[PDB]
């Protein structure tokens, strides 16, 4: 995925 | 030194020429045998009895003298 | 009760009948030794063998005749020393020269840059191992003087179903730009272009940060990913990071699909995803990633 | 006076119906193992995708498993499969010989020396990969080779019968081409087996220990005599006697391509033709011992 | 071993  | 005598001194030195050699040809085989477990698709399990050749070896000199 | 005097002499002869009895017996046999000694000499029969065409990939050699699926040396243009690869060749004389695979992990992906550079896993004739082909050779295949090239990716979940995504003018840089991913576009297929990015829903920005074309590549002990964090580090692979990913197919091998955020340490998901096709929580059973010159992919 | 002529012809009769029947227990045997030997055995290595020059080259490309490799030393030459150790002393050690079990024939002639002989690799069992190394010598030219390529060390490391374990490091070592009867040269030793290869058989004297030395060496085999055994007799040739190929003097200290005798302990009437044959690594245990372990591994050298 |  992403992240913060 | 009678006829029969040399007849039996000959033997004497001709089974312990053939219990070295057995001895031999025992060991051998051994080797020769698992050196095929690297080759073929099984090597025959053994084991060899050297005790088997090394008591007649002590019991035909006893009975030379 | 001791024996007569006269028997001695049928007795003694007897014994030499014998003696040499045995000695014939000990001279054939001394023989028949002999002819086992011939018969134990070459060496267990290896069943994985190299096959012997060679060529610049795998292309190249499916193209000088050869017909089946198998390891192969191939040495593009610019290397020094060859190498062996798994050739894939189908019935229309396509040869894809496979550079990573997945399909039991049975191989730990968690591997540093050195090991990434130059490769690591198994290949096998069957072509049934894990294994990822070294960016440094991945590159050289690559980057042939004016050779336009395409690469496959291959998924497959755990429910029988695989699907593809291709991308045209596939490209790896050298070490020197960090093993950089490059393609023209993506080409088609069912899984969907997820080095394009996926919006994840987590932010406006996730689209940007998950996509991979134009990424380095990256180990835990090499960190050139656009996160102030350590993407490879985290999840715990080697892979062209961004912030982090849309497809990760060097992640961790996760049995049966499923895994959830309480299965990774560090939160995060680190799984085997591609996720234009599946949840990232989903993570493939077989995994292959393989490139053919372009002008042959029709 | 007169028992012991009957007394004979008890005891005669009875050991040579004893051997009669050896004979058939070995003449049993041999047809066994002729039968098992109409087919092969088999493995299945799978290739390790990382290679290299040699053993080193790949610990050093992140290889940090010991199992069978295929190396390149040289792009004249085409790759091939050897066992690296990437365990023993920093790794990076590429297996050139090796002894365990007595599964590989080294009574060879030398042409299978020059080429190099044996299984590489064995299957681990459970896997795909021949992650366990196989009795092998890898060959002349190949070990000519790979020495000539630059500073090269030798470790040669041996176990008894009991587990005790015992090295013969060599800091230099070169083996010379075909056209040089594949001289040896080593320098540099350390290690708890005995110098047996510069120095000789550390219990023999004078001018008998200094027969021994391999240090110098040329390789001989069978049908090609090499030793440092000067005579007229066909039948009088160091691997004739001690049993396989070796870099021979008159005849040696060290013997690790010899007959693999089960068990350790041997004698000159077990022995073919009564010369100790045989793994015998004399500086350790003398000339009747025959090792459990045998093996020869080289690596570059760095000082 | 040795020979003389
Ligand atoms: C070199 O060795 C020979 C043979 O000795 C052999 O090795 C010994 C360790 C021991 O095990 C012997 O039984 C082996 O045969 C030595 O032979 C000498 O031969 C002469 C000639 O008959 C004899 O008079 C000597 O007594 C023998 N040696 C002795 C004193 O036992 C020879 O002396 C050795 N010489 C060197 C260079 O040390
Ligand atoms: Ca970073
Ligand atoms: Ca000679």
């Amino acid at each position: 995925g992403p992240r913060v | 030194v009678i006829e029969k005598v040399q007849h039996i001194q000959l033997l004497q030195k001709n089974v312990r020429a053939q219990l070295v050699d057995m001895k031999r040809l025992e060991v051998d085989i051994d080797i020769k045998i698992r050196s095929c477990r690297g080759s073929c698709s099984r090597a025959l399990a053994r084991e060899v009895d050297l005790k088997d050749y090394e008591d007649q070896q002590k019991q035909l000199e006893q009975v030379i003298a | 009760y001791e024996a007569s005097i006269l028997t001695h002499d049928s007795s003694i002869r007897y014994l030499q009948e014998i003696y040499n009895s045995n000695n014939q017996k000990i001279v054939n046999l001394k023989e028949k030794v002999a002819q086992l000694e011939a018969q134990c000499q070459e060496p267990c029969k290896d069943t994985v063998q190299i096959h012997d065409i060679t060529g610049k990939d795998c292309q190249d050699i499916a193209n000088k005749g050869a017909k089946q699926s198998g390891l192969y040396f191939i040495k593009p243009l610019k290397a020094n020393q060859q190498f062996l690869v798994y050739c894939e060749i189908d019935g229309s004389g396509n040869g894809w020269t496979v550079f990573q695979k997945r399909l039991d992990g049975s191989v730990d992906f968690k591997k540093n840059w050195i090991q990434y550079k130059e490769g690591f896993g198994h290949l096998s004739p069957t072509g049934t191992t894990e294994f990822w082909l070294g960016n440094e050779k991945i590159h050289l295949i690559s980057t042939q003087s004016a050779i336009p090239y395409a690469l496959r990716v291959e998924l497959e979940d755990w429910n029988g179903r695989t699907s593809t995504a291709d991308y045209a003018m596939f490209k790896v840089g050298p070490e020197a730009d960090k093993y950089r991913l490059t393609y023209a576009y993506f080409a088609g297929g069912d899984a969907g272009d997820a080095f394009d990015g996926f919006d994840f829903g987590d932010d406006p920005s996730d689209k940007f940060f998950t996509s991979h074309n134009g990424m380095q590549f990256s180990t835990w002990d090499n960190d050139n990913d656009k996160f102030e964090g350590n993407c490879a580090e985290q999840d715990g692979s080697g892979w062209w990071m961004n912030k982090c990913h849309a497809g990760h197919l060097n992640g961790v091998y996760y049995q049966g699909g499923t895994y959830s955020k309480a299965s990774t340490p560090n939160g995060y998901d680190n799984g085997i995803i591609w996720a234009t096709w599946k949840t990232r929580w989903y993570s493939m059973k077989k995994t292959t990633m393989k490139i053919i010159p372009f002008n042959r992919l029709t | 006076v007169n028992s012991n002529i009957p007394t004979n012809l008890r005891v005669l009769r009875s050991i040579l119906e004893n051997l009669r029947s050896k004979i058939q227990k070995l003449e049993s045997d041999v047809s066994a193992q002729m039968e098992y030997c109409r087919t092969p055995c088999t493995v299945s290595c799978n290739i390790p995708v990382v290679s290299g020059k040699e053993c080193e080259e790949i610990i050093r490309k992140g290889g940090e498993t010991s199992e069978m490799y295929l190396i390149q030393p040289d792009s004249s030459v085409k790759p091939y499969r050897v066992y690296c150790d990437m365990n023993t002393e920093n790794g990076g050690w590429t297996v050139i010989q090796n002894r365990q079990d007595g599964s590989v024939d080294f009574g060879r002639k030398w042409d299978p020396y020059k080429q190099g002989f044996g299984n590489v690799a064995t299957n681990t069992d459970g896997k795909n990969y021949c992650g366990l190394p196989g009795e092998y010598w890898l060959g002349n030219d190949k070990i000519s080779q790979l020495t000539r390529m630059g500073p090269t060390e030798l470790l040669i490391e041996m176990e008894d019968w009991k587990g005790d374990k015992v090295k013969a490091h060599y800091g230099g070592f070169t083996v010379q081409n075909e056209a040089n009867k594949y001289q040896i040269s080593v320098n540099k030793y350390r290690g708890t087996a005995g110098n047996a290869l510069m120095d000789g058989a550390s219990q023999l004297m004078g001018e008998n220990r200094t027969m021994t030395i391999h240090n110098g060496m040329f390789f001989s085999t069978y049908d090609r005599d090499n030793d440092g055994w000067l005579t007229s007799d066909p039948r009088k040739q160091c691997s004739k006697e001690d049993g396989g190929g070796w870099w021979y003097n008159r005849c040696h200290a060290a013997n690790p391509n010899g007959r693999y005798y089960w068990g350790g302990q041997y004698t000159w009437d077990m022995a073919k033709h009564g010369t100790d044959d045989g793994v015998v690594w004399m500086n350790w245990k003398g000339s009747w011992y025959s090792m459990r372990k045998m093996s020869m591994k080289i690596r570059p050298f760095f000082p």
